[PDB]
Parts: structure tokens; C-alpha cells; sequence
């Protein structure tokens, strides 16, 4: 304030879950707690089992582009292999029908 | 890690293993495998039952000048050390151990609890460490020590040890090792699986 | 008999879609990558009926912290989740820390979801770490004065 | 139910008697949201005040009722043994107030598994209650074991 | 399928347009930088339908103050906006202090 | 805030940050283009069966 | 709206967004042609009975 | 990947700006020089992001 | 409006059915309510089962 005095308006609460993999993503970089993830355990930053908060900073995504590209290549090759299997079954069925 | 704190695979089948029983918990391999679970159950405190203080002593130390002993006066003793023990509720008791050289190779050690404000200052020898011809501890390496009663918690009595302590021409008296088997309550911070299959919660 | 080949093609398509989605959300503060988990579906016979996707598993590893600077921005380290509420009272969780004050002076993210926390009450206000979490507000009302009682 | 952990090193508050407005008059405050017969939310505040080592007076108040009487008598007394385990006083029958003519709810509040040892500070391990508010059908599902569940 | 990659390309293009607008406006008195904020589009399935541009956020950091020697030139330090009116009476707000 | 006469508030655009972000953005765009290329090859493979 | 003298309103066609739609529509067209070919083979195997 | 080099470049730019500001105030009565303080940004992995 | 004030004109209604699969498609991306689908339940967006 302007009177050389400050006030506290609130304290941001943090949530921790037993099962992180159980949280169902609802989009808009937002998660919703469900039965598999359990009930949310609430607390404050830096106390208990919570990490502290960094001010003036944002956490970026953990997506590495190189690994994604290589996995895309491998998955494309696997998809084409499965398509080859489908073609094999197609030729087998065609051979039997042409009998 | 599912909602019930069990280790399960993607399809939900529970991983099995040898469970841990007893205090301190150890893997008992004589039992049948059971599903592995990781509870958040706070860990309770353990009052101390065994403490150890390995220290090296200087031979050239002169005897204290200002007889009698006072825990207040620094010149009244040769050395002072601090060991933190824990009672039934996990409260910290800071045992101060005081070394006064009495005769050649003879060191009286006093024990005083500084965490209890109403505890009286010791006036009589708690133990007399005896060192042989060359450091080699001779007798008096183990003493029963009783804590004070703080905030209604049960006082923890324990065996305090001076084994493998030596007294030679070392430059000064400094503590080498202090250990104790007690701990204060703690909450689950992390969990890990070792390469030997043990699941360990920190 | 395409029982296996069709399932394999579907699993490969699902994995490729997951990879493409990960590629697309590369610049989404608060995004966690995903990986498909596959399982076989042997049923009675030994011929290996096919494959199925057992699920999609997130990768909840902390990303790089970039000092954008805007004061409201808050990055979260280690474990924890920011808690938000929509207009209908539902509770949601997010690692994205890009916040702004709306017209009613309510801390909201880009989508308008109200950030929640422990509110303060009393004079002087004290953080009600027990009080059920409430949306955080930053009123601009003028602050009253306290008569001197201790010096 | 309210499982809490209390610190054995907390000094006794100086400001006798206990006052809800006076923060210095109590050691810890917690909140539990219960629901009455009609479905109104009652934010029951539970206050822990240390009296003598191994003794904690517990007071209760209704923060949703504007006509609730100010608590002047200790609601119950938690006594922890020398090992920090709760011995007596862990259960008490508590009745809330009346809001807009709704029937007050009388429920048993239990402090089972609460422990007093040398923790960092007073922290509430868990809170729970078996009441709820009116709910509208949102979704339905069939689980793995065949049970049909409506959320 | 195609939708996820299309949304990713659109988001990357929007980010690049924001960067281009910022870099072309490097020399503009009173201009504030912009940054695109992205959000994912999960809907029911766990497949991660894609990403979308949640919005473009301005950065209202106080820029460097440059003197010019003109008596009608004034800059707002810290917070504050110049209030302006057009021909129709509509109100507007700007940090640029070049007046004539 | 106070007003400073005889001066203007310059832009807050730092050029080095813009250049680095441009490099990152272009690469992301190329990665997404590669994703589209992969899915296009997939659809071609399935059609040409 | 306002009128700006000495300026022209360019088109609103973005080439990138278009090329991608061209690829997608090409794939849809090829899929429909594949369906036509399938029905053609259906009629063939019925006729040759 | 890119974030590490981005953070390094931003730190170097901040240091350069601080040095330039200090030089610009070479003749400024009562001015005290400034110096940037740097710290690593390890987060979980042993790579040490930035 | 131009008088620095907004005015509401109406609210879009959303309809949910007990049986979506029972809806009879009429073409032109349009469905019609039938006995198999049951009577449509009307409401507002973002509330209940909408």
C-alpha cells in the first residue's frame, strides 16, 4: 500500500496426488481428479511434500523434439509393416476366392 | 502407484513380493509373497537405546585449573561435546558430554541434558575413561544414561559407548563420530526401487 | 482373420497420433508428454489374436523453467498442482502458471478459471491455512487505519 | 473424522480465555464442511488449544450460522499418552446450528489416529465426512467387475 | 490424426506471427511485446486431440526512457495510460507520448 | 506512476530474444511439417493396398 | 470503419493453411476413388458369375 | 534442448546490458556499479538444464 | 451498442436425450426426436448434463 504497510490477501494452495498417471486431462492444460487418481492432498509450497514456487518464471513443456521425430519414424515404419500384413491377407483371400 | 498405494501394472494386477515386518522393518524371506504397498502413514519416533561417541584425545592437555567443575565455566573442563537423542515423542535431548583430565591417561566424562531447563547440573563423575599405554581404551567405554522428562514424554534411557576411542599425541580434542539409533517423526517424501528389488521409502 | 493386422494398424495409428500431439504441444507451458502402452490379447488359442492399447501414460517430469518475468507468472518445481475452479464450482488442477487479474480482480489463467487458495480474514488479516480454499481476490479498496494501541 | 498431528513443543497460549477473534488464544484451527438434512453447507471450525503437556482442549464453532452462540465451554479434551498415542477424548457428539430453518445435524466427530509428537508444526493429516449435497446425474459407466456406477 | 498436426502447425504459425510482429515493432515508442499462450485440447479420450492458442498476452514492462528534446513529449513511468478521444467521442488508451 | 517530460518510453522488444524464439518456432514448425508428412505417407500406404 | 488513404486491403488467403487443406482434400478424393473401385470390383465379381 | 542455449544467451545478454549501463554511468556522482549473479537450473535430471 | 452498454438478446438452449442412438437422422446434419430417443431434456450450457 501507500501507507508503508502491506496486507496479505491469500496463499496459493498446492495439490499432490497418490497417482499422477491417474489424472484425466480435460484440455486447456488442465487436469481433473478422478477415482484412479484418488483424492487431492492439499498443502502449501515448501512444506510437507510440495516443491517451492519460482516467481517471474514459467515451466515449459517436457517434450523433446528429437525423440518425438525418431519415434514418429519408427511408428511410421511399424504402420507400414502392419499395412503389408493387411495386403498379405488380402492376396490370400483373393487367391482363395479366385479358385 | 494406484489410489490404494499398491504397485500395480497398467492392467491393474498387483505386484507381489516379500513384505517387511518388525522394528526396524526387515525383509522376512520365510513368508509367502504379498502385494507391495506404499502407505503415507507417518513414521513414528524411536526413543534412543544405543548411542556412540568415538573421540581422539591429546596426551599433552594440562589438567583443568579451576576446581570444582561448573558446566557454565569453559576453563573448568577440557572438552565439551553434544549428542542429540530422542525420547518417546521424538523431542530432542542435547546431551552435553564433558571431558576433564584427572590424572595421566584418566579422563572423567560428565553427562548433562541441556534441553531440560529444570535439570540439575551434574556434580559427580558419570564415567571415568581409562586409556592404556597408547590410546587403546582400557575400561569405562559404556555407561547407562537417563534422559530428563520433557513435555510429558517418557524419558529415554540408553547405553552410551566410547569404544575404539584413542588418547595419543593428537593436536587437540575433536569429536570423530557421533551416532544414535533414534529419530523424530517424518512424513513420506519419496520412494524408490533398488537394483536388488527392495522398495525403499525416504 | 484381419483380427491381428487391424488391431496392429490401430495401435500404430494411436501411437503416431500421440507422437504428433506431443510435437504440436511443444510450446505449451504446463504440458506433459504422453506415451501409449500396448498389450497383447491372447484369447484361448495360441495364435496371438492381436494387440490393444492398455492406456496412455503421462510423463510428469518437470520442464525447463524460463524466466518470462511477468510478476503474476509462477512456475512450480518438484511435485504439486495449481488448483482452479470454474464458474460452476468444479475443481481442476494445472501446472500452467500464467495468471492474470480479470475485471472483478479475480486471479484467473488464460481460460478464465479462478485460482484458489487459503484466504485471509480479520484485522490484521491472517492466512487461514485451515479455511477451505477460496478464489483469491485482490481488491483495490482503500485500506483503513489502526489506532495506536501498543508502542 | 479428523486425523491431525500436534507438536509437543508448542507453548501454552497466553491469551486466556479462548477467543475466536484472538489468534493468540488458540494453537491450531481447522475446518470441516458438513451438510445438513436439506443440503446447506456448515463450515465447522475446530480449535485446538494446548493446556498441559499431553492435554489439548478442543472447541467447535459453526462459521455458516450467523446466530451460532459464541463457544464458552471446551467441547472436548484430547489426552495423548507418553508415547504420543491418543488415549481418551477422541470422539465427541457435536450439533451444528440452524440456517434458514433447516434442521441441525448432530454428528460424531472422531479424532482417531491423531498423534502428538515432535513434528515440524501442527498439521492436519486428513479430514473426512459422510454427508453430501444434492447431486444431478452427469455420467454413467460400467466398471471392470461389471458394476454400473453413475457419477 | 491429421487434426493434431494441423493444430500444431497453426499454433506454431501463430507463434511465428507474434514473433514477427514483435521484431518488426522493435523501434516503436510505447509498444509492448506479445507472447502466444498455448493450451491442449483433450476431450474425453486420452489421445490428446491437439493444441490451441489460448490467447496473446502483452508484456507491460516499463521500457527504456529515451530523451528527444521536444517539449510536447512525455513518457509515463511505472503504471499509467494516456487517455485519448477520437472524432466520434470513443475513448482510447495509449502509452505513446508523442503529441502535437 | 510519474510522468517524465521531454522523453518517450521506447519499446520493450529485445531483439536477441526475438531471434532465438524465431529459431525455436521455425524448428517446431518443421517438426509439425514432418508429422504431417509421416501421416501423409501412412494414408498413401493404406490407399495403395 | 475508418478509411485509410494511400493503402490497400490485401487478400486474406494464407498459403500455408491452404496447402495443408489441399493435401487433406487430395487424400479424401483418393479414398472416394478407392471406394468407387471397390464397388466396381463388386459389380465385376457379380457379373462374371 | 533449445532452452539451455536460450537461458545461456539471456544470461549473457543481461551481463552485457549491465556492463553497458555501468559504462554509461562512468560519470554519475553517487552511482554504485551493479553485477549480475548467476545460478544453474538443475531440475530432476542430471543434465542440468540451464 | 454505441452507448457503452451491452444488452442480452437471448440464450442458446441445449437438448440432451436419454438415448442418443435412438435419434432418427433427417439429413442435412440434423436429427429429429423420436419415441426411441425419448423426450428431449432442455437446459443451458455448462450445467447438469450439458
Amino acid at each position: 500500500y501507500s501507507n508503508e504497510q502491506e496486507q496479505v490477501l491469500g496463499q496459493i494452495v498446492l495439490a499432490n496426488f497418490a497417482n499422477n498417471e491417474g489424472l484425466a486431462s480435460q484440455g486447456d492444460n488442465v487436469w481433473a481428479a478422478t477415482q484412479a487418481s484418488g483424492v487431492a492432498l492439499l498443502g502449501t509450497a515448501g512444506s510437507g511434500n510440495f516443491g517451492k514456487l519460482t516467481n517471474g518464471a514459467l515451466e515449459a513443456s517436457n517434450v523433446d523434439l528429437s525423440k518425438e521425430l525418431v519415434n514418429m519414424i519408427v511408428a511410421q515404419r511399424n504402420y507400414q509393416s502392419n499395412a503389408q500384413t493387411i495386403k498379405t491377407q488380402d492376396q490370400i483371400l483373393n487367391t482363395l476366392v479366385n479358385l | 502407484l494406484d489410489e490404494n498405494r499398491n504397485l500395480v501394472n497398467m492392467q491393474g494386477m498387483q505386484l507381489t513380493g516379500y513384505p517387511a515386518t518388525g522394528t526396524p522393518p526387515t525383509i522376512q524371506q520365510g513368508a509367502n509373497p504379498a502385494p507391495i504397498t506404499i502407505p503415507n502413514t507417518l513414521m513414528a519416533a524411536k526413543s534412543t537405546t544405543t548411542a556412540s561417541m568415538q573421540i581422539n584425545l591429546n596426551s599433552t592437555d594440562p589438567v583443568p585449573s579451576k576446581t570444582p567443575f561448573s558446566v557454565s565455566d569453559a576453563d573448568s573442563y577440557n572438552k565439551k561435546g553434544t549428542v542429540t537423542v530422542y525420547d518417546s515423542q521424538g523431542n530432542a535431548h542435547d546431551m552435553n558430554v564433558y571431558f576433564v583430565k584427572t590424572k595421566d591417561n584418566e579422563w572423567a566424562v560428565y553427562t548433562h541434558d541441556s534441553s531440560d531447563p529444570a535439570a540439575t547440573a551434574p556434580t559427580t563423575a558419570s564415567t571415568t575413561l581409562k586409556f592404556n599405554e597408547n590410546g587403546i581404551l582400557e575400561s569405562g567405554g559404556t555407561v547407562n544414561i537417563t534422559t530428563g522428562t520433557i513435555n510429558g514424554a517418557t524419558a529415554a534411557t540408553f547405553s552410551l559407548s566410547f569404544l575404539n576411542s584413542m588418547q595419543q599425541n593428537t593436536g587437540a580434542n575433536n569429536i570423530v563420530a557421533t551416532n544414535q539409533n533414534g529419530y523424530k517423526p517424518g512424513d513420506l517424501v519419496s520412494y524408490q526401487i533398488n537394483n536388488d528389488g527392495t522398495v525403499v521409502g525416504n | 482373420s484381419f483380427s491381428q493386422a487391424v488391431s496392429g494398424l490401430n495401435a500404430a495409428a494411436t501411437n503416431l497420433d500421440v507422437i504428433g500431439n506431443n510435437i504440436a504441444n511443444s510450446a505449451t507451458y504446463g504440458f506433459k508428454s504422453g506415451t501409449a502402452s500396448f498389450a497383447d490379447m491372447f484369447a484361448g488359442s495360441k495364435v496371438g489374436l492381436g494387440v490393444k492399447v492398455a492406456g496412455i501414460t503421462q510423463d510428469f517430469t518437470d520442464g525447463t523453467t524460463t524466466n518470462t518475468g511477468r510478476g503474476l507468472d509462477v512456475a512450480i518445481s518438484q511435485n504439486g498442482f495449481f488448483r482452479l475452479v470454474d464458474s460452476n464450482g468444479s475443481v481442476f488442477y494445472s501446472r500452467n502458471g500464467q495468471f492474470k487479474l480479470d475485471e472483478n480482480r479475480n486471479l484467473v489463467n488464460m481460460q478464465g478459471m479462478q485460482l484458489t487458495g487459503y484466504p485471509a480474514t480479520g484485522t490484521p488479516p491472517t492466512i487461514q491455512q485451515g479455511a477451505n480454499p477460496a478464489p483469491i481476490t485482490i481488491p483495490n479498496t482503500l485500506m483503513a487505519a489502526k489506532s495506536t494501541t501498543t508502542a
